[PDB]
């Protein structure tokens, strides 16, 4: 009872009385695996996968921020201090 | 702080206390090298505004080591959307006389963006607050700095498991109970005006500021905190602003 | 009130340490300030080169943080700059200034110096010679100027009649000679009228070399 | 390091119009972005501080807008007063960074310009060098051009043109043009003349002197 | 109001596919859902959408022993974003969900079966389930350990059999055997359906 087509992008489906379950791959996710988890940067999704800021462009990929006296790494994920005596950080405990 | 753990000096640096005529009045958090953040409530009873003294670094109540630090505050600003002996809109905004020097037992807490907090933080469990209040419920105030580890939940959750209180005040947009109802842990009075710190990623945000915890250590009640996203376009609005004589200026929100 | 301002000797050798001094009126050091300075190459480059707040702490530029070293004397109200190894590269105007709203992590630039010249260059120091330009027919308007050939380096200023007169004054910006060497010339207008009575005079001051002529059309 | 760039390089608006400026930063800087005027031989001012707060001091007709990653500078009614290099200055993380700096240099009406020709002194004669200027004082635009003529000859190698900014009063530049020669080339010739041509004058006016 | 509230919220989860579904179809609406362990950390999914259903299958797959919580968000046309005098989004909570024990057994598939003559020997197949381990799916024996016991049952036209390991053994004619999928330590949802009948 799954010929009619259930799995999208690769997923591989299994018989069961009128259920179909679709055994993806782990790039893909859903009953149907018709989510792209590759393709959802967005900036309310876990913060867009970035440390501190993050700005949600209109059209293109999300750009991050940081906070005052922070200075993001060539990565666009990750924020370093700049000053001395960053903000929010224990200096006990470096 | 009822429930909770002895802080670890240094652990806890964003604190500040604040003293009125050599008096114990409210705990603080340090935000920038000028302005400290507390609550509002703490000022109703006050008139002589001359004496107020926000001390950091301190830890220890009964010993004077080196990472003391003092300095007068010239200026204590509150929204004016708040009326003293109530609960709605309880966060104050003082500026000091002088600035602080930044040391590894004083450094400031990051004010968070308001799309940010209201997002990500939000959405994060365990947020730890601290204060000098009574170690136990009506009971003796703290020598050591205590630190106490409390769940946030929303208003609608927090709402039908609240215990039958004879008053209970309407929880606005501007606040959101946070804690236990088992009253084991709960946010005590004298140490309103502590930081509810939030973490994420290596790095340490203001998130609340304890307003009221419906007494201390209540069986099924909670510690309402005073939410800090609803202000951050109004504090840094009048927080870059020029130095206006009046001592307690009553600033209009938002 | 507050106002600040530069001092420096305007002429460092290569391979050199480049040392200003800036003097602070009216305010303190040691109350709430970042004190940084900034400079400027003659390409109008501007670069931050590195600050001091009060209590003593600095934070330098990492372009160029292993050859600075900020400063500071609270008893004397100045904070200075030490800066080693010195190349052409160097050759700018370097300004001292304050921090606006400074709340820590960082600031803005509200008051400013004056800024001072600093020439790099394995030469020698000279001072100049003024030659007075006069109209050659005496007659409604006349022009009349100062000429400074052979001065180096070039934080030269003019002022005619000490201050008394400052409308049609133009101190033209110095061009480097065939040789290497700057020249420029100042010249005002004036009505011809007052060509017979009225005294102009060029007062050309070249503070390396510490030499003042005060010599009239 | 935030490097900033800043565009166009170079504006050139009348007074009656509006002049819009762009500061465009490599990362979201929030609002720290302050902004500078710099009139040449002089030190910059503060102009507007995080974007969209002016100074105190400061006239109404400038303001600013934008956040994040491209910052506007607007200038609403220009002025004959506002000839200066504009700077944004980075104010969120170090290294402290500002901007490259945008000329903004202003139109006016067509002038006509006065010249002035001045013999070397007698005095200078004595250290054996001779130098003649030729002035331009009150000369707009700067597109202008100077071809000096001594006794009927060319010289192409020894002509130095010195030009100041544009002045704060009425938008006119300044000229100067100095060739120094030989105090015994100087003894060559008998008139030395300058020829200045330019868009405000008709014809090409000369303006010589003769010996003695 | 901005919004309806999410209501009827349920939890469908068979051979650990879970998916929470619930009503209504969105009028003027959107939907968004977070997970959560108890006193954990909660995390969004199925933003914005206008789905009756969201897959957080990648989510309690993570500690198959541990009590998951859900919440599903309703936001409104206009105010899907921005404050404008900002409150709180309204939502509804969930039934909470063990995947340990309240996922729904999958249907069983017989893998082979032999006759020698007296003894029959019919082998279950060791199915797969979806709790991603690596980059291959961990099957059902090493999952729930040995709590999962087999019954089977024999006929010959004319008409049970236990085992706690995945074959059988018992003693011609054509048999026809069904597997069924059963753990006694289970409260709620102790056995599953029966697995298609194939004789010899
Ligand atoms: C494929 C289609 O046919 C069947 O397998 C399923 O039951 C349907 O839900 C599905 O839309
Ligand atoms: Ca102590
Ligand atoms: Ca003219």
């Amino acid at each position: 009872q799954c010929a009619s087509s259930p799995c999208q992008n690769g997923g591989s489906c299994k018989d069961q009385l009128q259920s179909y379950i679709c055994f993806c791959l782990p790039a893909f996710e859903g009953r149907n695996c018709e989510t792209h988890k590759d393709d959802q940067l967005i900036c309310v999704n876990e913060n867009g996968g970035c440390e501190q800021y993050c700005s949600d462009h209109t059209g293109t990929k999300r750009s991050c921020r940081c906070h005052e006296g922070y200075s993001l790494l060539a990565d666009g994920v990750s924020c370093t201090p700049t000053v001395e005596y960053p903000c929010g950080k224990i200096p006990i405990l470096e | 702080i009822v429930g909770g753990k002895v802080c670890p000096k240094g652990e806890c640096p964003w604190q500040v206390l604040l003293l009125v005529n050599g008096a114990q009045l409210c705990g603080g958090t340090l935000i920038n090298t000028i302005w400290v953040v507390s609550a509002a409530h703490c000022f109703d009873k006050i008139k002589n505004w001359r004496n107020l003294i926000a001390v950091l670094g301190e830890h220890d109540l009964s010993e004077h080591d080196g990472d003391e630090q003092s300095r007068r505050v010239a200026q204590v600003i509150i929204p004016s959307t708040y009326v003293p002996g109530t609960t709605n809109h309880d966060i104050a905004l003082l500026r000091l006389h002088q600035p602080v020097v930044l040391t590894d037992h004083v450094v400031p807490l990051c004010l968070p963006e308001r799309t940010f907090s209201e997002r990500t933080l939000a959405f994060v469990r365990f947020s730890l607050v601290s204060g000098w209040g009574q170690l136990l419920d009506r009971g003796a105030t703290a020598l050591e700095l205590m630190v106490l580890n409390v769940p946030r939940l929303m208003t609608q959750d927090c709402l039908q498991q609240s215990r039958k209180v004879g008053d209970s005040p309407n929880i606005t947009e501007y606040m959101f109970c946070a804690g236990y109802s088992d009253g084991s842990k709960d946010s005590c009075k004298g140490d309103s005006g502590g930081p509810h710190a939030t973490h994420y990623r290596g790095t340490w945000y203001l998130t609340g500021i304890v307003s009221w915890g419906q007494g201390c250590a209540t069986v099924g009640h909670f510690g309402v905190y005073t939410r800090v996203s609803q202000y951050i376009e109004w504090l840094q609005k009048l927080m870059r602003s020029e130095p206006r004589p009046g001592v307690l200026l009553r600033a209009p929100f938002p | 009130q507050v106002q600040l301002q530069e001092s420096g000797p305007g002429l460092v050798k290569p391979s050199q340490t480049l040392s200003l001094t800036c003097t602070v009126s009216g305010y303190s050091i040691s109350s709430d300030s970042a004190w940084s300075w900034i400079r400027q190459p003659p390409g109008k480059g501007l670069e931050w080169i590195g600050y001091i707040q009060y209590s003593g702490s600095t934070n330098y530029n990492p372009s160029l943080k292993s050859r600075v070293t900020i400063s500071r004397d609270t008893s004397k109200n100045q904070f200075s700059l030490k800066l080693s190894s010195v190349t052409a590269a160097d050759t700018a105007v370097y300004y001292c200034a304050r921090s606006v709203n400074y709340y820590g992590n960082s600031f803005a630039v509200g008051y400013w110096g004056q800024g001072t010249l600093v020439t790099v260059s394995s030469a020698s120091t000279k001072g100049p010679s003024v030659f007075p330009l006069a109209p050659c027919s005496r007659s409604s308007t006349a022009a009349l100027g100062c000429l400074v050939k052979d001065y180096f380096p070039e934080p030269v200023t003019v002022s005619w009649n000490s201050g008394a007169l400052t409308s049609g004054v133009h101190t033209f910006p110095a061009v480097l000679q065939s040789s290497g060497l700057y020249s420029l010339s100042s010249v005002v207008t004036v009505p011809s009228s007052s060509l017979g009575t009225k005294t102009y005079t060029c007062n050309v001051d070249h503070k390396p070399s510490n030499t003042k002529v005060d010599k009239r059309v | 390091e935030i490097v900033l760039t800043q565009s166009p390089a170079t504006l050139s608006l009348s007074p009656g119009e509006r002049a819009t400026l762009s500061c465009r930063a490599s990362q979201g800087i929030s609002d720290y972005l302050h902004w500078y005027q710099q009139k040449p031989g002089e030190a910059p001012r503060l102009l507007i501080k995080y974007t969209s707060q002016p100074a105190t001091g400061i006239p109404a007709r400038f303001s600013g807008s934008g956040s994040g990653t491209d910052f506007t500078l607007t200038i609403s009614s220009l002025e004959p007063e506002d000839f200066a290099v504009y700077y944004c200055q980075n104010g969120h993380s170090f290294p402290l960074t500002f901007g490259q700096g945008t000329k903004l240099e202003i139109k006016r009406t067509v002038a006509a310009p006065s010249v002035f020709i001045f013999p070397p002194s007698d005095e200078q004669l004595k250290s054996g060098t001779a130098s003649v200027v030729c002035l331009l004082n009150n000369f707009y635009p700067r597109e202008a051009k100077v071809q000096w003529k001594v006794d009927n000859a060319l010289q192409s190698g020894n002509s130095q043109e010195s030009v100041t900014e544009q002045d704060s009063k009425d938008s006119t530049y300044s000229l100067s043009s100095t060739l120094t020669l030989s105090k015994a080339d100087y003894e060559k010739h008998k008139v030395y003349a300058c020829e200045v041509t330019h868009q405000g004058l008709s014809s090409p006016v000369t303006k010589s002197f003769n010996r003695g | 109001t901005n919004t309806v509230a999410a209501y009827n919220l349920t939890w469908k989860s068979t051979n650990f596919k879970t998916i929470l579904e619930w009503e209504p179809k969105p009028v003027n609406q959107v939907y968004t859902v977070q997970i959560s362990t108890k006193s954990g950390d909660w995390k969004s999914k199925c933003f914005y959408t206008t789905d009756t259903e969201c897959d957080l299958t990648d989510e309690i797959v993570k500690d198959v022993k541990q009590t998951y919580l859900a919440r599903v968000f309703s936001y409104p046309a206009g105010n899907v974003e921005s404050t404008g005098s900002a409150g709180e989004p309204l939502y509804e909570n969930s039934p909470e969900f063990t995947p340990y024990l309240e996922t729904n057994l999958g249907q069983p598939t017989i893998q082979s079966f032999e006759q020698v003559g007296t003894k029959v020997n019919v082998t279950v197949e060791d199915e797969r389930t979806l709790v991603r381990r690596n980059n291959t799916f961990l099957s059902l024996r090493d999952v729930f350990g040995k709590d999962l016991i087999y019954t089977l049952y024999y006929w010959k036209s004319s008409s049970t059999a236990k085992t706690n390991t995945n074959e059988f053994l018992i003693d011609g004619e054509n048999y026809c055997f069904s597997v069924q999928a059963v753990i006694p330590s289970r409260t709620v949802n102790r056995k599953s359906t029966d697995s298609p009948v194939e004789c010899m």
